[PDB]
């Protein structure tokens, strides 16, 4: 899973 | 709605208080409730509506993750044969999250982002119709998967062209965007090049402006491009 | 109830699904589903309630705790009024964990406590109903105070007069209910001589028939053990 | 807050 905005 | 009674400040007060007490579920009926009174919202409160429904959906996310590994594992040469147990549990799981995500995408249309004008109000709402469109796309399966697809590019596009227009490149909205539009591209559109090409463009843009910030701001947009550069280490 | 139409083993499965993926409320539906079949629970069925639920309970706790914080820095001098926010969202927390213990106390009593003739199940379900009373305890302030505070005590002391005719000193459920009751006693009974009486002589005479465990049961005593430790640590 | 049973 890629970082989304946190 | 259960929220009609409540005035809108002491709906924000208690948005505060849940995020407080990690009662999230309780937040994002909070804030749907301010949002229903009408008034467009301020900074803070779109942030507290974007961060409760995020801990919403983002629960639901993991779990329904977790379910379809199961089911997916069920349906292996020499699985044993478990009945609809796991299958309707995570069609449970996954209706669930789309209602979630139906709710926010409502309220998005009705009527936040019409009555949204200034850039960083119309950014923040386009961004998150495409975010809640993605998350639909993460489970779509059917008839309408390519649609749903569409629907969440067409809102990132949107905001993308009136964040490049009216904002700079360190803005968190505008980096916090093409982080998001990055990943549909990456997980959703099997567009790894676009993915990774958003990815370095803005960061390499947002480096070379850092120079105008103060130290407050220029945190708030390192932190973001920290997260691209890790994207981009894990897709390179 | 809703899960009337659904079997008994689906409801078994559905909730070790929900375990793994960390939906706890969903799991304690379903298990309250399984129990309201009627049949009496099997070991590992008694150990899937009692996780739903705690896990269920444990986070309205930790959320009224903070809330409760709140609300006492509300009532200091100097402090702002803030109007009755704090306290109806303190209520309203308080509300749903009072139902959830009365959700729970309700199965236990329908009927699940007088059909249960082994010690271990006996035990079990007795040191829920401190439990249980235990957390109404924590958030009573009224008139009935003292009787819930009673009513948690009895039912612990019913499970440790059992446990003690009945089972090994190093059992896990008699460990656990030795710790809890300990708990019952330092944190709401306002009794820290007691607490520190019961852990230390439960700690001993558990170690004192370590020699007669498995490498696994010795584990499973060892661990519990290991909590009484930490509490004498803190008390002492 | 002590432990109480896990
Ligand atoms: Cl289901
Ligand atoms: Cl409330
Ligand atoms: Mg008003
Ligand atoms: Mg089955
Ligand atoms: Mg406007
Ligand atoms: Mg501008
Ligand atoms: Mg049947
Ligand atoms: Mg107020
Ligand atoms: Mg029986
Ligand atoms: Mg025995």
């Amino acid at each position: 899973k890629a970082k989304s905005c946190t | 709605g259960a929220m009609g009674s409540m005035e809108r400040a002491s709906l924000i007060q208690k948005a505060k208080l849940a995020e407080q007490a990690e009662r999230y579920e309780d937040m994002a009926a909070f804030m749907k409730g301010a949002v229903e009174k009408g008034e467009e919202l301020s900074n803070e409160e779109r942030n507290l509506l974007s961060v409760a429904y995020k801990n919403v959906v983002g629960g639901q996310r993991a779990a329904w993750r977790v379910l379809s590994s199961i089911e997916q594992k069920s349906n292996e040469e020499g699985s044993e044969e478990k009945g609809p147990e796991v299958r309707e549990y995570r069609e449970k799981v996954e209706t669930e999250l789309q209602g979630v995500c139906d709710t926010v995408l409502g309220l998005l249309d009705s009527h936040l982002i019409k009555e949204a004008g200034d850039a960083e109000s119309r950014v923040f709402y386009l961004k998150m119709k495409g975010d809640y469109y993605r998350y639909l796309a993460e489970v779509a399966t059917g008839d309408d998967k390519k649609r749903i697809i569409d629907s969440a590019r067409s809102a990132y596009q949107e905001a993308m062209d009136i964040s490049k227009k009216e904002m700079p490149p360190t803005n968190p909205i505008r980096l916090g965007l093409a982080l998001n539009f990055s990943v549909f591209h990456y997980e959703i559109a099997n567009s790894p090049e676009e993915a990774i090409s958003l990815a370095k463009t803005t960061f390499d843009e947002a480096m070379a402006d850092l120079h105008t910030l103060s130290e407050d701001s220029y945190k708030d947009s390192t932190l973001i491009m920290q997260l691209l550069r890790d994207n981009l280490t894990l897709w390179t």
